[PDB]
């Protein structure tokens, strides 16, 4: 009776708590990472921690490039994280294989988003404790963002933020948006929209960057590509002479 | 491993009984009752809707009796979705049998291969019994009108009146009382309108919470026949017996 | 299409005594026109006293020579080191043979 | 409730896998093991307790060679890191077999990540209990990796697991801060000698054989070789030096 | 590995109660309320569109969904367990009728498919029942127009309107007083978007109200001119202009 | 799939989930069988607690196997069906390769070697039955009777019964029966199983029926009137004193 | 090919098979019964195969018998051949199928009356009141289209089929070494014993 | 505690152990007593059987793999049946595809795998016997103790089983010595009749309950019981 | 629950340990090996008058050369019959001679610990241990005559004379004393009448106790009721001489 915690079955309530622990699983990391959509571009800023001096900082990466045109930024454990990250890359692969073009960044959502339906339903397979954010630049739809969480749940965003203090930057970004009137940042180089995510970040969180404590994935047409140390360094530059 | 949750649902008690069994009996004993009674020229199904409403479309609707050959025809009582497997199951190996031999196949053989598809859950597999509850009216050039009922256990036995479902102790009591040898499908018509009235949970029995279904050999033809009542139909029959 | 048998000719003799027991060969392995080896044993030693030659097709020859050499020796394993006797090795090379009864060891095989 | 740290593929209340935590107790009880990240490759150190004199010296080997340029050391249960290289042996082969070249440091360390991973999916399988250091050199410069239970690792300057990770992680740190430019294959193999018999003071009590392997651009051609001979004895007396 | 829960999770219980059916309904209840109403020329399914968040694109997220040309479904309850069902809904409509018949499957006999792969997830080894009641409206040549609601144990009865989730109990009350066998489809739009009202806490709009139609065919919605027989879907989505445009006369 | 192990061994040595096997048997209505000298008859009780069954498809306690082999049982009705079936499948497979009707051990030893089976399989519990397998082996007039269990241990009997109150008529039959002298005739063979039944039954002219299997496939079940006689004699023996 | 006929007359059906079992060179029986008894008032003969032929009838015998015992009832001679059919049906498509052509010969007691049932090993079945499988047809068909009438007594069928196999002695080049007649009606089936000089 | 995490070997424990893995390492405490010893040519065995009774015999514990290699048990008997035949194959195996004789090094490396997987899957069991494996390669003499843990040590001598501990102090006190007892084979046995008398309480190793056998330089693996042990008593 | 292949704290299997229990149930069963022959003696225990007791098959035949008798559940030992019987004829088969006893007896254990839910090793599909123990008794050319105890352990062990079943503590106690080196066949044939004796709940007579011997001139040979009966005679008229 008392086993309706530990696998994937209905309580008396009618809830899954084996569902509701892997979303507390995603906080695990204390990481916060934000999606915005610019004119033509979309770029996710997310916060980067290396505690350990032992580490190589090259290393530690939260963000995968899943194909030429998708970027996947992910809030959980790390080992959850690159099970989804290689699962979504041959999810893409044989997509272009098989229909003859690049999927979609909604349809590479809605795939792994049923996926996680599965370990939901099914009792062997545990849900991934992580909550997938694919961003790129559609040839359909445009500027995309798409998000995935252990629920099997999966919607499209103007813009989005997950994390610890994920309440702080939504509603951060839900107060610009209602004030210019429009659904994506108005600028034509994907810089300035790179510099917009960290400004609203920094001024979300309440917290000043270096070029190491932040990572910036850029989605653009038929092309996503994270940003070095140093890009993101000229990025922090710009917004400093404003401020 | 997984053997934490296992419930194991094919073991005995130390009684010598079978929990999943006892239980998806106890399951039947809350759904609608329905009756078949055999007449000496014909058997009558007779069933309660369980759970009606105004919106609810009755023309359409088919929850408790299905058509299973040309000749043999089943009132249903438990869960509806594990029916129809069943059913389907049996539809297919009917057809099986007419196939092979160029003949419809004998009542008993389809009661007996239903029977032992539900004893299968009973001795292994480790999944759940079905919680359905069959009676089998149907007819053969062996033994003529039969009526048959079936269980979650996959025991089956032949009746000449009987009743599955709620209240089953109550009908069965009417049904011992009133029925004859020599009954007419028409008097039998009328004892199952009279035994599922009087053990109704309901206010009144009307014709929106009844399904029926007669099968005769019609004289004016030498062939049998299966009649499933439509909801004009049994709304005049309600009337002629009486019920209004 | 590609041939699985050949011959690598040769010839082997076996002779019997009262107290002993004989299994000569010639060394000579061939193919067609040409000369293979001058000295290639034929005649092998497969312990428990008994001795053991193939003759016909070289390859499953060996093949067959190396799975009783191999069946002696497991024989040991589960019988408590119990010797193989002559009629007991006779029967079990049967079994060997046979067992390949639809893709023949294309030999002549004395003990 | 409780009852969350039983079975494998379960959550607990506050998101975390408990048997994975126990498998890294395992770990932690286990014998220390380094590894240091030079200018050009990558050197493996580890402890072996000797528990009687009945032991072979220099025989019992528990560095392993994965391919013919990666080097993998271990903490914890002994059985379950030689299982773990078992695959990624097989993994290198299948890498090499597809693409001709040898499976790049990176590449490999997913490869056992996403193994590792896959047995805290299941409560079937038993997490690894073991951490596994290991690296080599590619073709674009060397790398150095730490595997945890969780299937969790990360590129590391200088790696530290077992029973002293902490006094070897201090000095490691020390390593990093005084050498910013980069320190050598010929120093790092002396450094790595000391750091086991420092970090042998969290097991004193036992006497100790050491045990060093390498793999270096310029000083092995890229090859993962073992520290032997003349070279093995001189940094056993830079760490006897220095331990004093 | 292998899935070694080859036993059933749901199973019955000393009082005849089958629990993970009776849960799966309870979370159903917790769900959305979604309503559907037959008419004489038509039927009509609508849900509200509850956005998570403000940011969140409702438009991305379909809650009412095209099974076959002919035939549409809404829901209430778990939406990833819908999800998977439409699309299993979609390809058992080809696999197990289109590629045999050379037609779409009737109302009737899709539900029935549907109601099997729900039963399935109750009785097969290792699964949980689905936390979803489907209300599915259709259109085939020799039964017309028909309602119907499946239930998360496989039950499914044909309904003239009835509503799931959350005030189930008061909009079926409501619908009782307002329907009668003479209604046309535009005053089954009407009376849907009354009942609809009721449910709704915020904002009631073409942006948060999903509405979908079974009415006549579609031949602008074809796609192609030139074969007589083909006169396009029956199946209608309302976009977000013809919801408002309805609502000024509410 | 499904490879559960449902029978297994307890502390004091014991299978429960075949113990509880038994205790199904115990719950079913008796069966009892007696040899004569060149006859085996089968007689079993029938239920009461409902009654308005049509008799004529009701399955009847005792079913062939072959022509010269009869089958009678206590315990599960559901998985007696099973063992029937496959008694009957093994009875034309025996004929088929051996070219020989089944003898009456053989085909007992086939019963209990599928009840033994399904003690210890993965995933499947024993069977709620106990057999009386009777009959005459090929060319042969010796009697024959056996029972098999739950457990799978088959034996063959002079006189033996199962079901409810078998522990009564078991009584009457080991201070009725004497080895010395079986019932040379069918109708004292056939009193003495009716007699046997008179002590459980309590007066149930429809609650029992009487199978007579002679040598040479010369199998007879008796009808309601033909047992009524038997009854109506036995209960004069009583009044007569 | 061995000699399998068939004939139905007014209350019984007849079936003659030859006696002959040859291999290559040699006459091995003289006294073969080719037929097997499915039930107590079904007959099945049968030619074809030298392996494939006793083993299909063994085969069909073993699962009517089961039948049999199964539900105690007697199938009709049309279920009988409509089971034989299908099995052939099955066999025609499979690895390697079964080369036996049968005639199925019974006693319908339900209709009271014979029935004659042909089936090669394709699955061809087809109802006539006179079959023959092989060569013999060749002879034997145009003189049963001549001299057959439904209303023949059992004696007549006999005379009948005796006149056939005389034609079949005479024009044959194959010696069968005679036939084995047996009789299906309302009281079984019974071989006659005396055919050698009847 | 213990109780609710020894259900299986799948499950760990909160400080990090496996205690179905340490039960099956009971059960060779449980079992008899058995020595192994070597020098720089010969390696020995010596076991003590075990009988059940006085009318019964005393079971067989040393199984011979090869030519070249031979162990000895102490616990289950059927566990050491499966591994001693598990070693015979892979003995088989490198004779027959690589015409080489199996390295005692590595017969030790496939013991340890095969008895790891059934140390990590569900269902399955440890193995219930500790082995001690001798051998003569082209690395000179060997010996290597075997355990259900998969843990897997070469050791110039050792013992296992009940009051082992007398026996396995005696060797590394002796260890200087034995380990010089070269080209003579008589004296390393002597050396491990003397080992395994260290382990005796109960009574003293007699005719039927002795057992030695012997690999090295120029001799293949041999198992001597009763009378060709007499000259050791 | 718990799995089938479980160890316990003390280094034992339960279900194996468990097994051995039921053979403790079991009716009485003792073997005694000598250069004459081997002698089984087993004890019927009819349940009931009624019952038959020549019905009653304790003692079984492997081959000609290779006896066994059971004990406890009995039902069990035909699967191990059957494999022993099979492994017995293969063997000759496959060697065109007779099976070692030790042979023979090494194949039936080897099904033994085939048990368990899914053991990873092969494929032992079996739920549960097998409830009955053997005395497999044999002669062959190499170790003369032997006697054998095979356990659901899937351990055997030789004996000179062995003793399972219900009274089995004491009647090898009873073995111990009497046994030796240079027992004639007969001498054999009166001790296991005379502890079977001792052990039996009910009075020895011929109907309720069987004996069997195995020798090489004869071989394996279950002694009919008649014989039986005349050496219980003479074991009778033995003791109540002194």
């Amino acid at each position: 009776a008392g086993y309706d915690r530990h696998i994937t079955i209905f309580s008396p309530e009618g809830r899954l708590y084996q569902v509701e622990y892997a979303f507390k699983a995603t906080n695990q990391t204390n990481i916060n990472s934000l999606a915005v959509r610019g004119k033509d571009c979309t770029v996710v800023i997310s916060q980067k921690k290396v505690p350990d001096k032992l580490l190589d900082p090259t290393t530690v990466s939260y963000i995968f490039c899943i194909s030429r045109t998708i970027g996947m930024v992910v809030n959980g454990p790390i080992p959850d994280a690159r099970n989804a990250a290689l699962r979504a890359k041959a999810e893409a692969a044989e997509f272009r294989y098989k229909y003859g073009y690049d999927m979609p960044c909604d349809v590479l959502a809605k795939r792994m988003a049923n996926l996680s339906q599965i370990y939901t339903q099914r009792a062997y397979m545990r849900p991934l404790g992580v909550i997938l954010t694919f961003v790129s630049v559609d040839e359909e739809l445009g500027p995309s963002i798409y998000k995935t969480d252990p629920a099997g749940y999966y919607v499209g965003y103007k813009a989005t933020a997950t994390g610890p203090k994920q309440q702080e930057i939504t509603t951060n970004l839900e107060n610009h948006f209602k004030k210019s009137k429009i659904d994506h940042i108005n600028e034509e180089s994907w810089e300035k929209v790179v510099e917009f995510a960290i400004t609203h970040m920094i001024d979300a969180l309440g917290t000043e960057f270096s070029k190491n404590d932040l990572e910036v994935g850029v989605a653009t047409k038929d092309k996503f590509f994270t940003l070095s140390a140093e890009n993101i360094e000229e990025r922090l530059v710009a917004i400093a002479e404003q401020d | 491993g997984s053997r934490r949750y296992d419930s194991r649902t094919t073991i005995f008690s130390p009684e010598g009984r079978l929990y999943q069994v006892e239980y998806a009996l106890e399951s039947i004993s809350h759904a609608g009752t329905a009756i078949g009674i055999m007449a000496s020229d014909g058997i009558v199904l007779a069933a309660e809707r369980k759970v009606t409403s105004t919106l609810l479309e009755q023309d359409t609707s088919t929850e408790k009796l299905y058509k299973l050959n040309d000749k043999i025809a089943v009132a249903v009582a438990g869960l509806t979705a594990d029916a129809e497997i069943l059913i389907n199951t049996a539809r297919i190996h009917a057809q099986n049998y007419l196939k092979t031999y160029n003949e419809d196949i004998p009542v008993e053989i389809l009661v007996r291969r239903l029977s032992d598809i539900k004893q299968g859950y009973t001795q292994h597999g480790g999944l759940r019994p079905f919680g359905v509850s069959f009676i089998y009216a149907g007819y053969d050039d062996r033994y003529g009108y039969q009526l048959y009922t079936s269980n979650p256990s996959g025991n089956y036995t032949g009746w000449k009146a009987i009743s599955v479902g709620a209240n089953t102790s109550a009908a069965q009591t009417l049904l011992q009382m009133d029925y004859k040898d020599d009954m007419k499908v028409d008097d039998a018509i009328e004892l199952a309108l009279k035994t599922l009235s009087k053990t109704t949970d309901s206010s009144a029995l009307t014709y929106d919470r009844l399904e029926f279904a007669t099968i005769r050999k019609g004289a004016n033809d030498g062939e049998v026949y299966q009649k499933i009542f439509k909801p004009q139909e049994i709304k005049d029959i309600l009337v002629k017996t009486g019920i209004t | 299409q590609f041939n699985p048998y050949g011959d690598n000719g040769g010839t082997i003799l076996g002779i019997a005594g009262e107290d002993f027991a004989v299994l000569a060969g010639d060394t000579r392995n061939i193919t067609d026109y040409s000369i293979n080896s001058r000295y290639e044993p034929k005649v092998f030693d497969c312990g428990d006293n008994i001795v053991m030659s193939a003759n016909g097709f070289a390859a499953d020859g060996d093949a067959l020579v190396k799975r009783f050499k191999n069946s002696v020796k497991w024989y040991h394993f589960d019988h408590n080191d119990k010797k193989l006797s002559i009629n007991s090795a006779a029967r079990n090379i049967q079994h060997l043979l046979y067992g390949k009864r639809f893709f023949p060891y294309y030999v002549h095989t004395i003990i | 409730g409780t009852g969350y740290d039983l079975s494998n593929s379960v959550f607990s209340p506050d998101g975390r896998n408990f048997q994975v935590e126990y498998a890294v107790k395992a770990v932690e009880n286990g014998t220390t093991s380094i590894g240091i990240k030079c200018n050009d490759g990558v050197v493996f150190a580890v402890e072996k307790l000797i528990t009687s004199k009945l032991l072979v010296p220099q025989k019992n080997v528990k560095i392993q060679v994965v391919d013919r340029h990666i080097g993998c050391v271990y903490s914890g249960l002994i059985p379950d890191g030689r299982h773990l290289v078992n695959r990624g042996r097989e993994e290198a082969a299948s890498f090499k077999k597809l693409y001709k070249t040898p499976i790049p440091i990176p590449a490999f360390a997913d490869r056992l990540g996403q193994y590792v991973q896959a047995h805290t999916l299941y409560n079937s399988v038993r997490p690894f209990g073991v951490s596994t250091i290991f690296g080599g050199v590619d073709k674009n410069g060397a790398h150095l990796y730490m595997l945890e239970p969780s299937g969790s690792y990360w590129g590391y300057k200088g790696a530290a697991t077992g029973k002293g990770r902490q006094s070897a992680k201090a000095e490691l740190e020390k390593l990093v801060d005084h050498h910013p430019e980069g320190l050598s294959a010929r120093e790092a193999v002396k450094q790595a000698a000391k750091i086991i018999y420092l970090a042998h003071e969290d097991n004193k009590e036992k006497d100790f054989e050491l045990e060093i392997s390498w793999c270096s651009l310029s000083e092995t051609n890229g090859l993962h070789k073992f520290v032997k001979g003349d070279l093995l004895q001189e940094a056993i007396d830079f760490a006897q030096k220095e331990i004093n | 590995m292998t899935d070694r829960y080859s036993f059933s999770l749901t199973t019955f219980s000393p009082s005849g109660k089958l629990g993970q059916i009776d849960y799966a309904l309870t979370a159903v209840k917790q769900g959305v309320t979604s309503l559907g109403i037959k008419a004489t020329n038509g039927v009509v399914i609508a849900t509200e569109k509850k956005s998570s968040s403000p940011l969140a694109m409702s438009e991305t997220l379909s809650k009412v969904s095209l099974l076959t040309p002919d035939i549409g479904a809404v829901y209430s309850g778990m939406g990833p367990d819908y999800r998977v069902l439409v699309d299993k809904s979609r390809k058992v409509a080809h696999t197990s009728y289109k590629r045999i018949y050379g037609e779409y499957p009737p109302t009737k006999l899709l539900v029935s498919e549907v109601a099997k792969i729900m039963q399935e997830a109750t009785q097969s080894g290792g699964v949980r029942p689905f936390g979803v009641s489907l209300l599915i409206a259709g259109h085939d040549e020799f039964n017309g127009f028909s309602l119907y609601q499946v239930d998360p144990s496989g039950s499914y009865f044909p309904w003239k309107a009835t509503a799931i989730g959350k005030g189930s109990v008061a909009a079926k009350t409501f619908l009782e007083k307002r329907w009668n066998d003479e209604l046309e489809l535009e005053d089954a739009i009407h009376i849907a978007l009354l009942t609809l009202k009721e449910s709704v806490e915020g904002e009631f709009n073409g942006d948060t109200i999903e509405l979908a139609i079974i009415g006549d065919e579609n031949p602008d919605l074809l796609g192609y001119t030139g074969i007589p027989t083909d006169k396009g879907p029956r199946f209608r989505k309302l976009t977000s202009q013809e919801i408002n445009d309805r609502l000024e006369a509410l | 799939g499904y490879d559960r192990a449902l029978s297994i061994f307890s502390p004091d040595g014991h299978i429960f989930q075949v113990e509880y096997a038994l205790e199904a048997v115990k719950r079913g209505t008796c069966a009892v069988g007696v040899k004569g000298k060149n006859c085996v008859v089968l007689g079993c009780e029938r239920r009461s607690t409902l009654k308005l069954q049509d008799t004529r498809i009701t399955p009847s306690k005792v079913s062939k196997i072959d022509s010269h082999v009869v089958l009678s049982f206590s315990g599960l009705n559901a998985d007696s069906r099973i063992l029937i079936e496959k008694a009957r499948v093994e009875a034309q497979s025996h004929r088929l390769t051996l070219e020989d009707p089944v003898t009456v051990e053989y085909l007992t030893r086939y019963v209990a070697g599928v009840q033994q089976r399904y003690t210890q399989s993965g995933g499947v519990r024993p069977f709620g039955v106990s057999t009386l397998i009777a009959g005459f082996d090929p060319r042969d007039d010796e009697p024959k009777l056996y029972q098999t269990e739950p457990s799978g241990i088959y034996s063959s009997w002079s006189a033996q019964t199962i079901g409810r109150n078998s522990k009564t008529v078991r009584e009457f039959l080991e201070k009725n029966y004497d080895r010395k002298e079986p019932p040379a005739t069918v109708e004292e063979c056939v009193k003495l199983t009716v007699r046997s039944l008179l002590e459980v039954v309590q007066t149930g002219a429809k609650n029992i029926e009487i199978t007579v299997v002679k040598p040479d496939s010369d199998i007879v079940a008796l009808s309601s009137e033909e047992i009524n006689q038997y009854v109506t004699q036995i209960e004069q023996e009583k009044q007569e004193q | 090919m061995d000699i399998i006929l068939g004939i139905r007359v007014q209350d019984s059906v007849i079936l003659a098979s030859s006696k002959a079992v040859t291999r290559g060179i040699s006459v091995l029986k003289d006294s073969d019964d080719k037929t097997r008894q499915l039930s107590p008032h079904t007959l099945m003969s049968f030619a074809g195969e030298a392996g494939d032929t006793v083993q299909f009838a063994e085969y069909i015998q073993a699962n009517i018998q089961l039948y049999s015992i199964r539900e105690d009832y007697e199938l009709s001679p049309q279920a009988v051949s409509s089971f034989v059919r299908q099995e052939l049906a099955k066999s025609i498509r499979s690895r390697r199928p079964y080369q036996v052509n049968v005639l199925i010969g019974g006693y319908d007691k339900k209709k009271n009356k014979p029935e004659l049932y042909q089936i090669d090993y394709l699955g061809t079945k087809v109802e006539l009141p006179y079959g023959a499988h092989g060569y013999s047809g060749f002879y034997t068909f145009s003189l049963l289209d001549h001299h057959y009438r439904p209303d023949m007594t059992t004696e007549e069928g006999l005379d009948l089929l005796k006149l056939c196999v005389q034609e079949l002695e005479k024009r044959m080049p194959m010696d069968f070494k005679g036939v084995i007649v047996k009789i299906v009606d309302k009281d079984g089936i019974r071989q006659v014993d005396d055919f050698q000089a009847q | 505690f213990r109780n609710n995490y020894d259900g299986d070997t799948v499950t760990f424990s909160p400080t990090g152990r496996l205690f179905q893995v340490e039960y099956a390492l009971e059960a060779i405490k449980q079992g008899s007593v058995t020595v192994g010893l070597r020098s720089n040519t010969h390696a020995v065995l010596v076991a003590l059987k075990r009988n059940a009774d006085e009318l019964s015999s005393y079971q067989k514990k040393i199984i011979k793999c090869d030519e070249h290699m031979g162990l000895s048990l102490a616990g289950l008997a059927p566990d050491a049946r499966v591994l001693s035949n598990y070693l015979r194959q892979q003995c088989n195996y490198s004779s027959l595809v690589f015409n080489r004789k199996l390295a005692v090094e590595r017969a030790g490396h496939l013991l340890c795998d095969k008895a790891q997987k059934n140390t990590q899957s569900y269902g399955g069991r440890p193995y219930g016997v500790g082995l001690l494996i001798i051998g003569y390669d082209k690395s000179g003499a060997h010996l290597l103790e075997f355990q259900p843990s998969g843990n897997v040590t070469e050791l110039y001598g050792t013992a296992i089983g009940a009051r082992s501990q007398g026996a396995k102090t005696y060797l590394e006190r002796t260890l200087d010595t034995f380990i010089k007892i070269d080209g003579n084979p008589d004296e390393l046995i002597k050396a491990g009749v003397e080992a395994i008398s260290q382990s005796l309480r109960d009574e003293s190793l007699t005719v039927d309950n002795l057992s030695i056998a012997i690999v090295g330089k120029d001799t293949p693996f041999t198992i001597y019981d009763g009378e060709a042990v007499a000259k050791y008593i | 629950d718990r799995g089938v292949s479980t160890f316990s704290p003390e280094g034992r299997l339960f279900q194996v340990e468990y097994s051995l229990e039921a053979i403790k149930l079991g009716s009485t069963a003792i073997g005694i090996a000598t250069k004459e022959g081997v002698v089984l003696g087993v004890e019927k225990r009819a349940t009931s008058p009624l019952l038959e007791s020549d019905s009653i098959e304790k003692i079984v035949e492997i081959d000609r050369h290779i006896g066994c008798a059971m004990s406890g559940l009995t039902a069990d030992a035909r699967s191990m019959i059957e494999h022993a019987r099979t492994a017995a004829v293969t063997h000759n088969l496959y060697y065109d001679e007779d099976i070692n006893v030790e042979s023979l007896t090494q194949s039936v254990c080897d099904l033994a610990l085939r048990f368990g839910e899914g053991a990873s090793g092969e494929e032992r599909l079996m739920s549960r241990p097998f409830g009955v123990a053997l005395l497999i008794a044999g002669h062959d050319a190499d170790d003369g005559y032997q006697l054998f105890h095979a356990e659901p352990s899937g351990t055997f062990y030789r004996y000179n004379a062995k003793a399972i079943g219900s009274g089995s503590e004491g009647a090898q106690a009873e073995l111990l004393n009497e046994w030796h080196s240079s027992l004639t066949l007969k001498e054999a044939e009166l001790l296991v009448l005379k502890i079977l004796k001792q052990v039996m709940e009910e009075k020895l007579d011929e109907n309720n106790a069987q004996l069997s011997c195995i020798t090489k001139q004869d071989g394996f040979k279950i002694y009919d009721n008649e014989k039986t009966a005349e050496l219980i005679k003479e074991l009778k008229e033995k003791e109540a001489a002194e």
